[PDB]
């Protein structure tokens, strides 16, 4: 093997050249960012999730 | 209800455009320091730029010449330069190549003609035209509509030459030395195009469309200067300011 | 197609003095004048190119200057057995179209 | 509320490309030949 | 030397057809083209057309189009004009220069043909 | 030294009218609660576009890339109650105090406009794709210490199609002026009836309003909104 497949055609694992050692590929953070308001007629004041 | 009246409504500048100033010239200058004519406040008459024959590759993108002189254009930026004659498809959008990345970049959503001829007679000494001037080494891909009038000397592989010519330095305006013995991928093109655009500013140049007197709310079918549609007229309260 | 106008047609001048006559195009002609006489019976002679610079050979006692469309020549010292008409020629569109001339004429 | 907004985002979906050169029909039309306008004209008709 | 030798006085009916000449010596004659002028004797200078000295490609101005013909010789340094069918408003002299593809200033010199039609 | 605009550095888009709606756009604009530059004069880059502030001490504007007679430098002049626009070849002074509009050579385009003018004269300059458009108002003023709160959207006025590099500006015990700078950030506008922008907000600078600028009008209610993605 020279890499390893996930589901859907993404790229899970890969060995690296010129040292042939075993990397493991996971994405990075992400999500959606949310916000708790009050409404704009009570107060500015945000909590953001 | 369909429209039982047509009127026109193009403005009455009546004066006309300087494109015999523009085609009509005798110093078309070189690729590097192709010359831009603001064209604007006039009538341009592009009927008897279509009926010429004396262009052969004109290649009109994005609008039809036919059907070009019943719209109006915001502005008329008139490019003009003389290339080689293999190089017209570099003088096109999506191209890459010396003349097409080095020398003159079109925009990848270029609304516009790439008029030319064939100038062999004019363009062409029996030695070499020698001032005739293109441009191959450089450190920089132009982005489109973009001036390297600058004459700095290049450096290539490992040691900075700066103000000399030797080894590894190239000056990078070279002559084309257009002769008349030449076949026709190597024959003058003089190029000059004509960049416009739809949407930015307002509709100013453009044809010899008679104007109609307006009619009030009955449905018409309008030509407001380049914009077509059908609906009803009526006086209006709405502040319009003078932009 | 540039018609070009000159003026004043036909005007007097003096021994020794210092005269000073215009040559107008219609369209932009910025830097591209040349200058010629018409003696009678007589090929025309150049004198200013490029509406500047001077032709090597002539006699000195001229100068030619300006820019945009109104464009003139000076004499600085006049002497009576010139009177020939002035004609300029355009060089920057077709077709290279003359001027009618000023013909000098002494009293 | 929801039956309005679906006719407002109807409505705002008649100014979107698609792919187009422009959004409008009858400019689309008036600058181009029909045989090389009819694949221009094609995209917002199965866009719309 | 470099001279402009040209041809004598021409007389002839309005509706013959006749041809002038231009015989240069002195410089090189495929380098700079061969500009002609005429002269109305109530008027100035009135350019027709310059031509190629590699092939000779009869262009014109734009309001002597019609009937006007050059017809250049190379390697013998001739360079004739020829007037066919003339009417009665051309009874002017033509002279000829030496007018560049490039410089287009004249240094003009010709001794001019006497073309008087009646 | 550094203030802060509170409102200030907004106008027209796309020099089109409309009426009692909200339109959602992406230009250059000055951001809502920016850092701007207090001067009370060097020579200041221009960048990607400026707002500009002042409050007959004050007078015309140089615009240029080297100011050396190698680049095309935009010189406005209102003198005698007639404005002079040029784009000649001048050479700047060391110090600029007519030795300003001296030199004017290799002219490419030359215009004539109609004059203007405690109190503000707001402006906003603007480069895009070679066309500069200047943006004008006079307001009147009654702070000295820092600059007022309040709303005016800038209309323009003349729109210059030149198209040269532009770099650096210059304004020819004294006056006041404040600079501002324009980043590519989506702005939310409130045209009204009568045809004039009330208000405005700045979709990137809270996440209230990116709840503005997503639910795209200037009242949310209370409860939970998603608007964007963090990565
Ligand atoms: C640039 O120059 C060309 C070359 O002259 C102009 O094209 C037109 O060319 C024709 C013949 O080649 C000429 O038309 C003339 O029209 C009059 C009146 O109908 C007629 O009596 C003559 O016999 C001749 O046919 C003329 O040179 C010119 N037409 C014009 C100027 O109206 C062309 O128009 C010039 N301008 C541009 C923008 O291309
Ligand atoms: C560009 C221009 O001046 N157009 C004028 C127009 O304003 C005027 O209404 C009309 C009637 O005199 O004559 C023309
Ligand atoms: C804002 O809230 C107060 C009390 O919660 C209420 O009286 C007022 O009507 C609200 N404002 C609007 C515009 O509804
Ligand atoms: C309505 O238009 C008039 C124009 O005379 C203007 O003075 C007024 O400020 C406008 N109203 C608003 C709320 O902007």
């Amino acid at each position: 093997q020279q890499f390893g497949r996930d589901i859907a055609d993404t790229t899970d694992a890969v060995r690296d050249p010129q040292t042939l050692e075993i990397l493991d590929i996971t994405p990075c953070s992400f999500g959606g960012v949310s916000v708790i308001t009050p409404g704009t007629n009570t107060s500015n004041q945000v909590a953001v999730l | 209800v369909q429209p039982t009246e047509s009127i026109v409504r193009f403005p009455n500048i009546t004066n006309l455009c300087p494109f015999g100033e523009v085609f009509n010239a005798t110093r078309f200058a070189s690729v590097y320091a192709w010359n831009r004519k603001r064209i604007s406040n006039c009538v341009a008459d592009y009927s008897v730029l279509y009926n010429s024959a004396s262009f052969s590759t004109f290649k009109c993108y994005g609008v039809s010449p036919t059907k070009l002189n019943d719209l109006c254009f915001t502005n008329v930026y008139a490019d003009s330069f003389v290339i080689r004659g293999d190089e017209v498809r570099q003088i096109a959008p999506g191209q890459t190549g010396n003349i097409a990345d080095y020398n003159y970049k079109l925009p990848d959503d270029f609304t516009g003609c790439v008029i030319a001829w064939n100038s062999n007679n004019l363009d062409s000494k029996v030695g070499g035209n020698y001032n005739y001037l293109y441009r191959l080494f450089r450190k920089s891909n132009l982005k489109p509509f973009e001036r390297d009038i600058s004459t700095e000397i290049y450096q290539a592989g490992s040691t900075p030459c700066n103000g000399v010519k030797g080894f590894n330095c190239y000056f990078p305006l070279q002559s084309y030395g257009f002769q008349p013995t030449y076949g026709v991928g190597y024959q003058p093109y003089r190029v000059v195009v004509l960049s416009f655009e739809l949407l930015h500013a307002p509709a100013t140049v453009c044809g010899p469309k008679k104007s109609t007197n307006l009619v009030k709310n009955k449905c018409v079918n309008f030509n407001f200067n380049g914009l077509t549609g059908t609906g009803v007229l009526t006086e209006s309260n709405k502040k319009f300011l003078p932009f | 197609d540039i018609q070009m106008t000159q003026s004043p047609s036909s005007l007097s001048a003096s021994v020794g003095d210092r005269v000073t006559i215009t040559c107008r195009a219609s369209q932009s002609v910025s830097n591209f004048l040349h200058w010629y006489q018409q003696k009678p019976g007589k090929a025309p002679k150049l004198l200013i190119y490029y509406a500047s610079q001077s032709i090597s050979g002539v006699p000195s006692r001229f100068s030619g200057s300006g820019s945009g469309t109104d464009f003139t020549l000076t004499i600085s010292s006049l002497q009576p057995e010139d009177f020939a008409t002035y004609y300029c020629q355009q060089s920057n569109t077709w077709p290279l179209t003359f001027g009618q001339g000023t013909k000098l004429e002494i009293k | 509320n929801q039956n309005a907004q679906a006719l407002n985002t109807l409505v705002k979906q008649l100014s979107s490309n698609f792919g187009a050169i422009s959004s409008v029909l009858n400019d689309i039309l008036s600058r181009l030949d029909p045989p090389e306008a009819e694949v221009q004209i094609d995209r917002l008709i199965t866009g719309r | 030397q470099v001279q402009l030798v040209q041809s004598g006085s021409e007389l002839k009916k309005p509706g013959a057809s006749v041809k002038v000449s231009c015989k240069a010596s002195g410089y090189t004659f495929t380098d700079y083209g061969m500009n002609w002028v005429r002269q109305a004797p109530g008027q100035g200078l009135e350019w027709m057309g310059w031509i190629n000295t590699y092939s000779g490609e009869p262009t014109y101005a734009d309001d002597f189009r019609g009937r006007f013909v050059f017809s250049l010789d190379t390697s013998v340094s001739t360079a004739y004009l020829q007037i066919c069918s003339l009417k009665a408003e051309d009874t002017a002299v033509y002279y000829c220069a030496r007018g560049g593809n490039w410089d287009w200033y004249f240094d003009v010199w010709g001794q001019g043909t006497l073309v008087t039609v009646s | 030294a550094y203030t802060n605009s509170f409102t200030r550095g907004v106008y027209y888009p796309d020099k089109v009218f409309r009426s009692s709606v909200l339109h959602s756009t992406q230009d250059l604009f000055l951001p809502f609660f920016s850092n701007v530059t207090w001067f009370h004069n060097p020579v200041l880059p221009f960048n990607d576009g400026v707002y500009f502030a002042s409050t007959n001490i004050i007078r015309g504007w140089i615009f240029g890339t080297t100011l050396d007679s190698k680049t095309q430098s935009l010189l406005i002049v209102n003198n005698a109650t007639n404005v002079v626009i040029k784009v000649c070849e001048f050479q700047f002074c060391n110090d600029p105090f007519f030795r300003v509009y001296s030199s004017a050579n290799n002219c490419t385009f030359e215009y004539v406009s109609q004059p203007f003018l405690k109190n503000l004269r707001e402006f906003v300059f603007k480069n895009i794709d070679g066309y500069f458009k200047i943006y004008s108002k006079h307001t009147p003023i009654n702070l000295v210490r820092g600059l007022p709160q309040g709303f005016s959207a800038l209309e323009p006025l003349v729109d210059l199609p030149i198209g040269i590099n532009i770099t650096r500006f210059q304004t020819l015990g004294a006056a006041a002026y404040y600079v501002g700078y324009l980043q590519p950030r989506t702005f939310l506008l409130k045209y009204n009836e009568n045809g004039t922008i009330t208000d405005a907000v700045d979709c990137a600078l809270d996440p209230l309003s990116e709840t503005k600028c997503t639910l795209k009008s200037f009242t949310v209610e209370k409860g939970i909104y998603q608007t964007s993605n963090f990565r």
